RNA sequence: UUGACCUCAAAUCAGGUAGGAGUACCCGCUGAACUUAAGCAUAUCAAUAAGCGGAGGAAAAGAAACCAACCGGGAUUGCCUUAGUAACGGCGAGUGAAGCGGCAAAAGCUCAAAUUUGAAAUCUGGUACCUUCGGUGCCCGAGUUGUAAUUUGGAGAGGG
RNA sequence: GUUCUUUGUAAAGUGCCUUCGAAGAGUCGAGUUGUUUGGGAAUGCAGCUCUAAGUGGGUGGUAAAUUCCAUCUAAAGCUAA
RNA sequence: GAUGGGGAAGCUCCGUUUCAAAGGCCUGAUUUUAUGCAGGCCACCAUCGAAAGGGAAUCCGGUUAAGAUUCCGGAACCUGG
């Protein structure tokens, strides 16, 4: 019988079937559920004189904030808990471990307005 | 205080998960509390409650996914048992007890005698 | 170094000795460990005398020749002229020993009456039923001692 | 330094937090034989060598 | 790839090199049109496969439930022989009428006494192509030989 | 039985027939890896022989060794001793080829136990070896009490501890009066017969 | 053209397994020198320390290619003894076992090499069901380049 | 000890006559080299070279030739105290 | 400095494109549709290695007890979609 033409000097490895996985088990068997939720990544908020200064001025609230957390968990969470539009995030982690989250909130929301619904002033 | 167990799991898992998030906002507003008291020891059985509360519904998720495997070969690892790394690889009594049937033919013709030796 | 008038010794201590000291302070535990396995051993097997019957058997050397002690087990011509197989004598609690042979009528012979002595003296049981039970002894040497010709 | 790792300001929080005296409430319970903190380390007098 | 490169100079090296008498003793092997006949004919006479062979059963303990024949009701089987040392035990003892050696037995040292046995224990034996032909003639993948001991009239 | 006519036709290596079946496999067995599996046993007779069965779990891998001494690995033949001890060039490994062999293949294949090995080929640069593996985690080994001994843990690596026959070969494990030096190991008569025993009534 | 076989691959293919720790005791490899010889090189320290590989509750060894020379013994291990002996050794310093005897504990065994050839009788896996350390049915596969039964030299096999 | 299944037209053992009786190879062994041992014209181990037999082979502690005798059965494997 | 390989009794050593069957890229085609099958293109061949080398893009004014080209007010720019 006649051989295959082949223009290429070089001989590749020929392209497989590779099936996916069917387990006849679970690897787990019962998932995890969240990690990092809307509840842990915000501790409580700083209510040192520092911060409390930022609330009517800044329009700005503070909270201490899980080290796992960024900037979008931090956003859709402050949205999520205390049904407020965030204008910006800023983080930082303090000298003693912790995360300080500065949230700073549209203008049509009022931080002190929020604070004291909160339970802090 | 705090929650209890066995009242617990006469619920269902909407019912845990409700009770769960409730439990999540107290603590949430006993954390704000604590920073303007001295002392707030009130927390810790809202912790303990929670760790109740999520300790029934993972033994509850747990169960229903052994009776899902249950009478079947290959159930996932975490569910079959732990004992030892090397008891697991040992051979099971089956492998163990198995003879050859010479063999088994040489114990049924000639067992060991139970004898005593007086008269 | 050498010294008054003594005699030559010899003592081979110029290794790590002291790393290899064996004080036998367990001696007496050891024989009550001993007693208790000899026991539990009993008790285990509850009729049975704790020990193989041993043939009557002619010690090797010239120094040693003079003298008749026990040994391994039985020979097959042995166990086979007391009219029992090998395999059922291993079962009843007869040693047999398959590697030695019989050059002499007087060994064969004492061997054979020791069998027939055994053969007499013991009651074997039925495998299913009743199991009459009979106070076992402890010792079928000391039941069938060896005797010096 | 300023630019500094976060491994490295893990531990200098660890031991910011460490370093504190004796709480005095700790003296005060019974067969107590605590009476300072031994393991008090300061800036001048040793370094943490990390 | 390197396992084509192997394939194929070992294959020129067989040759390269003076093979002594025992092998290519083989390599003239049985022409195509008496192999084609010699295949006709032992294909007659095949294994039984394992269902037929259960059937067989099923009759033969319904057989000797009713009737009680020593298991003698199926009739004396005729059937290619075929196993390495089942054949030549046979030739050792001269059950064997015909002999099959395959060409292409990969130790070739399992087959190379057996035409040198076959000559003097005086049965008549061929050197055929594919040890996979006489698989698939006593239905396995690979035989490696094939013997008929004992033939219909 | 084809099996006695192979093993005696093997005695057979000078035959011509022999050595230009060694000649041919010895240049297949130099183009391959150094540790590479064989898909059958060469000598079929010779792995039954020495234990193998034709059954799903067991395999057969092909390994050559370097011939020749062992080099004492010093940096410039510089001993820093006695005398004695300045040889480097004439020093023979204690241990046999088909034994580092075996241990090499062990170590590829850490989850099979070897059984043992046989010599198929050499030239003057490698020594050939089969080596026999059994797979202890097979349900065809774990059932067949035959050879269920092997999946019992004081088998594991028994060529690392010299628990095939070269190795007791290697060992000394024989029974005579020219082996009592190594008769129940070596270093276990040595300690013997080096310790100092003291009774509590002191003999 | 199509279908096999052999050999070699690829898959986040189905299911498994190895590594590391500990390391007193155990099985091996590798391997010194200080020291002693009133110096020192063979020797000794020492077939040791350090280094490397590999196990278990013990490990290893173990049912003779044994010991013997007798009226013979009879797997292995350990203790008492043989014995600081036979022997080795700049025959210097030094080193140095084993047979028998008494005792503790005692236990024996199985593959290869045979034609089932009037029926590969054998086995892994998948699936369904069940009483689930597994069983039964069915289906692929492994396997005749040999899986079961039969025998292990003490024997044993085929006939009567 | 008490009870249920009958395993199994299966398996095993024993006496006499007859024909046989398969038993492991780059191994055993030999030379040489190194190491080791109480082992001495060479105790074991290992490298290289040579390389068997089948009334054969090994051992029998002084090398070798000749004639005997004794005792085991290697080069495959499991196993409590 | 892994892999493929080759040494080494071994801890590990060599080598970095080598005696390797070493991969991914876009258009789409299909609209049981998932992404195989239509195709076609390409052969580097791990990865680590600069807070002074290369490199997308932000400035001014004000503000604290202690922060700012990072906050506030104003005015820009870049990248991805
Ligand atoms: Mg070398």
């Amino acid at each position: 019988k006649a051989l295959k033409v082949r223009t290429s000097a070089t001989f590749r490895l020929p392209k497989t079937l590779k099936l996916a996985r069917a387990p006849k088990y679970a690897s787990k068997a019962v998932p995890h559920y969240n990690r990092l939720d809307s509840y842990k990544v915000i501790e409580q908020p700083i209510t040192s004189e520092t911060a409390m200064k930022k609330v009517e001025d800044g329009n700005i609230l503070v909270f201490q904030v899980s080290m796992k957390a960024n900037k979008y968990q931090i956003k859709k969470a402050v949205k999520e808990l205390y049904e407020v539009d965030v204008l910006k995030v800023n983080t930082l982690v303090r000298p003693n471990g912790t995360k300080k989250a500065y949230v700073r909130l549209t203008a049509d929301y009022d931080a002190l307005d929020i604070a004291n619904r909160i339970g802090y002033i | 205080a705090g929650v209890k167990a066995y009242e617990l799991r006469t619920k269902s898992k909407e019912q845990l998960a409700s009770q769960l998030v409730d439990l999540k906002k107290e603590l949430a507003e006993l954390k704000v509390q604590k920073l303007s008291r001295p002392s707030l020891p009130k927390i810790k059985t809202v912790r303990k409650s929670i760790a109740c509360v999520l300790t029934v519904i993972n033994e509850q998720q747990r169960e229903a996914v052994r009776q899902l495997y249950k009478g079947k070969k290959y159930q996932p690892k975490d569910l079959r048992a732990k004992k030892t790394r090397a008891l697991r690889r040992a051979l099971t009594k089956f492998e163990a007890s198995q003879v050859t049937e010479k063999q088994r033919k040489k114990q049924i013709a000639f067992p060991q005698r139970k004898y005593a030796i007086k008269a | 170094a050498i010294s008054k008038n003594l005699p030559i010794l010899k003592n081979h201590f110029r290794k790590h000795w002291q790393e290899r000291v064996k004080v036998h302070f367990d001696q007496a535990g050891k024989k009550v460990s001993r007693r208790n396995a000899r026991a539990t051993r009993a008790a285990k097997i509850a009729p049975r005398p704790l020990d193989l019957l041993r043939p009557v058997v002619r010690a090797p050397t010239v120094k040693y020749n003079r003298k008749v002690r026990a040994g391994r087990g039985f020979t097959l011509a042995e166990v086979k002229a007391a009219g029992l197989t090998a395999a059922y004598a291993r079962t009843i609690g007869i040693a047999v020993d398959h590697r030695r042979q019989n050059r002499n009528q007087e060994i064969f012979d004492a061997n054979v009456q020791r069998l027939k002595e055994y053969q007499s003296k013991i009651i074997v049981f039925p495998r299913n039923g009743k199991a009459p039970e009979a106070e076992q002894v402890l010792s079928a040497a000391a039941t069938f001692p060896i005797a010096q010709p | 330094a300023a630019q500094k790792s976060f491994r490295i300001k893990q531990k200098m929080a660890k031991a910011k937090k460490q370093n504190r005296p004796l709480p005095q409430w700790i003296r005060l319970r019974t067969n107590n034989t605590i009476r300072y903190n031994a393991k008090r380390r300061n800036w001048r007098r040793t370094k943490m060598n990390i | 790839p390197e396992y084509v490169r192997v394939q194929r100079q070992k294959k020129i090296l067989s040759i390269r090199l003076k093979v002594p008498p025992t092998i290519a003793q083989f390599q003239y092997t049985l022409d195509r049109n008496t192999a084609a006949e010699t295949f006709k004919l032992f294909n007659k006479y095949r294994p039984e496969t394992a269902a037929e062979k259960k059937e067989r059963l099923t009759k033969e303990a319904a057989a000797v439930a009713e009737g009680k024949s020593k298991q003698d009701a199926s009739p004396k089987p005729y059937a290619v022989k075929y196993g390495l040392n089942h054949v030549v035990a046979l030739i050792e003892n001269k059950k064997a009428k015909l002999v099959l050696i395959a060409n292409d037995v990969d130790p070739i040292e399992l087959v190379v006494f057996l035409p040198a046995l076959c000559k003097k224990m005086g049965v008549p034996y061929a050197i055929v192509k594919g040890k996979a032909r006489l698989g698939t003639l006593v239905n396995q993948k690979t035989s490696a030989v094939a013997a008929l001991t004992e033939v219909r009239a | 039985g084809a099996y006695k006519y192979l093993e005696e036709l093997q005695r057979k290596k000078q035959s011509d027939v022999l050595r230009f079946l060694q000649r041919v496999r010895v240049w297949e067995y130099r183009q391959k890896n150094v540790i590479h599996r064989a898909a059958r046993p060469t000598r079929p007779d010779k792995a039954r022989r020495l234990g193998y069965k034709a059954k799903q779990g067991f395999v057969i891998y092909r390994v050559r060794v370097r011939r020749g001494n062992r080099k004492r690995p010093v940096p410039k033949g510089a001993t820093y001793g006695k005398p004695t001890n300045q040889g480097v060039n004439e020093l023979k490994y204690q241990r046999s080829l088909r034994a580092t062999a075996e241990e090499r293949v062990g170590r590829r294949a850490a989850n099979l136990r070897v059984l043992n090995s046989y010599w198929v080929n050499q030239d003057s640069t490698y020594k050939y070896f089969e080596v026999i593996l059994v797979d202890p985690q097979h349900k065809a080994i774990r059932r067949d009490a035959r050879y269920n001994w092997i999946c019992d843990p004081v088998h594991k690596h028994r060529e690392a501890r010299g628990l095939t026959a070269t190795g007791k070969k290697s060992r000394g494990i024989n029974k005579g009066h020219k082996f009592n030096n190594t008769k129940a190991g070596r270093r276990k008569t040595w300690k013997r017969q080096n310790t100092l025993s003291l009774w509590r009534y002191r003999k």
